[PDB]
């Protein structure tokens, strides 16, 4: 069978604020930088993946421009990577240079923002959705006692309420930067505590930070890889109206969650 | 055997049944980069079936034989009569429900063979506790008018729910709302593509989590969503286990 070993595939890459990985003005030359840009069908946002561990747009390979942090990510000649191990992509969508360990990062959220190789801190700005469907997935998030998450107190807080179908604030838009956003107001994000004294999960303006990166794991948890912890219901009691970040434990079902779209 | 009586059929109980069903199917499962279990393969016929008991409003039970390799029904027992599909493994006859009066149904366990013979699609077959119970009865007496429709219902509510958390959650909503539903495009597209998604997701190892070909999974608004990689929450936090495909 030669369908188990597919030789290539062309697709887009989306990330911070749902903007796409884009080589600036379709420039051919080696070292031509790569940026955030609003998503479209143009040839310079098409990324073709290969068993070579390469990611190609305009017949040229995506690559970091320095061993140090802070330098641009570029496109260049694929002949120059002749004995290079290339890119590796984690389950959570962290695109990493295998040699330097630098990770694709968008240090701002606006159009024409230079993309750089930086050190991985598991931020939202370092999370990426490889795939043609770049849109936010509008969904409900069901948890303990079959209840839906709901944005509350003027989109500042979040806890469990009983699932009402029409209800606006129970719907969440899942972005390509691993962020869980309010569907009615997509400037706002689900965020872990900024205060050290609290472990309470709250809603804040999106800022590309570690606190707002969320992975929906196959084992049914909602993981924040930076803080090595998962969303949990407080004291496994939904009526306490508090969702908290906790170390992963099979004691209880407060750390089990479903996506329903 | 793992059981689900309609006399004790809550959201909590249903979920516990489905959770345990997954666990038992994923014993000895292999694991890829996605972290979603892959079912066993080349399983000797003697160990290839998992028995599950479903009881109706009369305290009368059917025992279904689930092929552990693909999570489909090979046969079922009722009192001292057993009934096999044609496409069920040829040696299954000699291994399960051995001390019964065995029959071979005149069709295959696929939805296409069932819909052809039954004369009705999944789209026009309501689902729910009321229908779950009715299907167990009709399979127990084996009224052939209803046998095909009864498999549409039970395959979807047991096996396709085990496969997909979305489908599991469709049934949970129905339990708590006390209201029937006919499967939408979202549900049917997951049933359609379970086989294909298993292939692409295992081939994806080759291309850093990227598919060989896209798979259209519809949402509840009937908008298709292309899934051409492992980086979609609607695949990753939905598909519970997958069919073996690639070494
Ligand atoms: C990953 O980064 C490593 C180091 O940052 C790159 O390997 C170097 O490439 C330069 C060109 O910029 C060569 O002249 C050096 O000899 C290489 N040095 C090392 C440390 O091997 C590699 O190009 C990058 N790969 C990708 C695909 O990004
Ligand atoms: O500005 C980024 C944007 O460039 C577009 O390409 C432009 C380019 O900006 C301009 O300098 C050149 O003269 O014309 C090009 C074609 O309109 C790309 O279409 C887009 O993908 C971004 O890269
Ligand atoms: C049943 O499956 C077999 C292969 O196992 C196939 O040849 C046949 O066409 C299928 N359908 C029917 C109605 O027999």
């Amino acid at each position: 069978n030669e369908q188990c070993s597919p030789q290539q595939r062309t697709t887009r890459i989306s990330g911070r604020d749902g903007l796409c990985v884009d080589v600036y003005g379709a420039l051919t030359a080696d070292g031509s930088r790569v940026i955030l840009y609003p998503c479209g069908q143009q040839q310079n946002q098409q990324w073709t993946f290969y068993p070579d561990n390469t990611i190609r747009s305009l017949g040229k390979c995506l690559a970091t421009s320095a061993l140090s942090s802070g330098s641009n990510v570029v496109i260049t000649n694929c002949d120059y990577l002749r004995y290079d191990d290339g890119w590796m992509v984690s389950s959570s969508g962290t695109m990493m240079n295998k040699s330097s360990h630098l990770v694709l990062t968008a240090n701002a959220a606006t159009s024409r923002t230079n993309l750089t190789g930086e050190n991985n801190v598991f931020a939202a700005k370092q999370a990426w959705r490889i795939g043609n469907y770049v849109e936010p997935i509008v969904t409900t998030i069901i948890g303990l006692r079959h209840m839906c998450l709901e944005a509350t107190d003027n989109d500042t807080n979040v806890w469990l309420e009983s699932c009402v179908k029409n209800k606006t604030k129970q719907y969440w838009a899942l972005y390509s930067d691993d962020t869980i956003r309010v569907n009615n107001n997509r400037n706002l994000c689900v965020s872990s505590s900024t205060d050290s004294s609290s472990k309470l999960i709250v809603i804040r303006r999106c800022d590309g930070s570690i606190n707002q990166r969320w992975v929906f794991t196959p084992q049914g948890t909602i993981s924040n890889p930076g803080y090595e912890a998962v969303m949990d219901v407080a004291q496994n009691d939904v009526y306490l109206k508090k969702i908290v970040l906790s170390s992963a434990t099979d004691k209880g079902n407060g750390q089990q969650w479903t996506v329903f779209y | 055997n793992l059981s689900l009586s309609q006399s004790n059929f809550s959201a909590d109980t249903y979920k516990s049944f489905i959770k345990n069903l997954r666990k038992q199917l994923t014993i000895g499962a292999s694991y890829g980069s996605a972290g979603i279990p892959i079912l066993k393969h080349s399983v000797p016929i003697c160990e290839r079936f998992l028995l599950v008991d479903l009881t109706n409003g009369d305290n009368e039970t059917i025992t279904l034989a689930i092929n552990v390799e693909d999570a489909g029904f090979a046969a079922y027992r009722a009192a001292d009569r057993s009934y096999f599909f044609q496409n069920a493994p040829p040696i299954a006859s000699y291994v399960i429900f051995t001390d019964t009066n065995q029959n071979i149904m005149n069709f295959n366990n696929t939805f296409e063979s069932i819909e052809i013979v039954g004369g009705t699609t999944r789209s026009e077959t309501p689902l729910g506790i009321m229908h779950f119970e009715a299907s167990i009865f009709h399979l127990f007496v084996h009224d052939e008018n209803y046998v095909p429709t009864s498999f549409l219902v039970l395959i979807q509510m047991v096996l396709e729910a085990a496969k997909f958390k979305f489908i599991e959650q469709k049934v949970i909503h129905s339990i708590m709302d006390m209201e029937d539903f006919t499967p939408g495009l979202a549900m049917l597209s997951l049933e359609e593509n379970w086989t294909q998604l298993s292939l692409q997701l295992q081939a994806s190892e080759s291309l850093n989590g990227v598919f060989g070909d896209s798979v259209s999974l519809y949402n509840s608004m009937d908008e298709p969503i292309g899934v051409d990689s492992m980086y979609y929450p609607i695949l990753t936090a939905n598909m519970a286990f997958q069919l073996y495909q690639c070494p």
